[PDB]
């Protein structure tokens, strides 16, 4: 409020404004939610009511991560309003695509593996994203680290079946198609390879339902036979069938991956 | 097949 100096709006965004925390010139940015357009309340560790979304990145966000840190919330009478972490500068991932087309897979690799990591963390923090996709990856362009972002799907991490979904249909896995259930771990399996086919084709494989379910994956580029292994997998059918992530960072196609910085000078500098 | 994003 007099805390901080509201910039203009970023990025159909949500209503997501820059900001800069008076105190200390601090970049954030400040996301106000509508009370009305949340389906999904928490109870904080001191009973206040607040959305889970705020339950759920507070969770997360102590220490160091590829996770966007909440530094701050405020509830007034129709919202609430978040101070989140803000690099700058920053594209997010899918606009990276957009404009670069299919990336090298050594930039796939930094960036997956980086990912990777922000899921783990995530679970290692009991909370499950659920809306893993470009669009909610920020990428620090002179740092070269990715962030992840929105929260607004994500639910408590549990071991029992999910019978409730509200991410995005095209990460979805056919488990969820067909059968409108999933287990959290494996659905997050099948996002990811959806992901690492956007980074190293351009774009995501299936737009519908019986693609989803087909079974069915065609390389449109050029694409090494350990990639290429690593992304079926993730998309196998059954979930069962799917690598932990310990076998995806185990995986050939994961080994010798370049540190942040490193991936900064070479691809994005 | 454009390239578009997909709402949540
Ligand atoms: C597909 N979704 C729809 C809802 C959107 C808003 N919902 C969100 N939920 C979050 O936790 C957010 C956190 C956050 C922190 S810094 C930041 C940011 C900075 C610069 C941007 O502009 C660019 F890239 F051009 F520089 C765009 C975004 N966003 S954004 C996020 C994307």
């Amino acid at each position: 409020e007099s805390q901080y100096q509201v910039g203009p709006l970023l990025g159909g965004f949500g209503s997501v404004y820059s900001g800069i925390r008076v105190s200390d010139n601090l970049p954030v940015a400040i996301k106000h939610v509508e009370k009305d357009r949340i389906s999904d309340w928490g109870e904080l560790p001191n009973g206040t009511r607040v959305p889970m979304e705020v339950v759920l990145l507070k969770k997360v966000s102590s220490g160091f991560s590829g996770v966007i840190r909440l530094l701050d919330w405020f509830e007034r009478p129709d919202s609430f309003v978040l101070i989140l972490e803000r690099p700058e500068p920053v594209q997010d991932l899918f606009d990276f695509i957009t404009e670069r087309g299919a990336l090298q897979e050594e930039l796939a690799r930094s960036f997956f593996w980086q990912v990777l990591e922000a899921v783990r963390h995530c679970h290692n923090c009991g909370v499950l994203h659920r809306d893993i996709k470009d669009e909610n990856i920020l990428i620090d362009l002179n740092r070269g680290e990715l962030k992840l972002i929105d929260f607004g799907s994500g639910a408590l991490l549990k071991d029992t079946v999910y019978t409730d979904f509200d991410g995005t249909r095209v990460y979805s896995p056919p488990e969820w198609i067909r059968y409108h259930r999933y287990h959290g771990r494996s659905a997050a399996v099948w996002s990811l390879g959806i992901l690492l086919y956007d980074m190293v084709c351009g774009d995501i494989p299936f737009e519908h339902d019986e693609e989803i379910i087909g079974g069915q994956v065609f390389f449109r580029q050029r694409v090494s036979s350990e990639c290429q292994h690593l992304i079926r997998w993730c998309l196998a059918l059954r979930p069962s069938d799917r690598p932990t992530f310990e076998e995806i960072q185990n995986h050939p196609w994961m080994q010798d991956v370049l540190l942040p910085q490193e991936t900064a000078e070479i691809h994005l500098h | 097949r454009k390239r578009r994003r997909h709402p949540s």
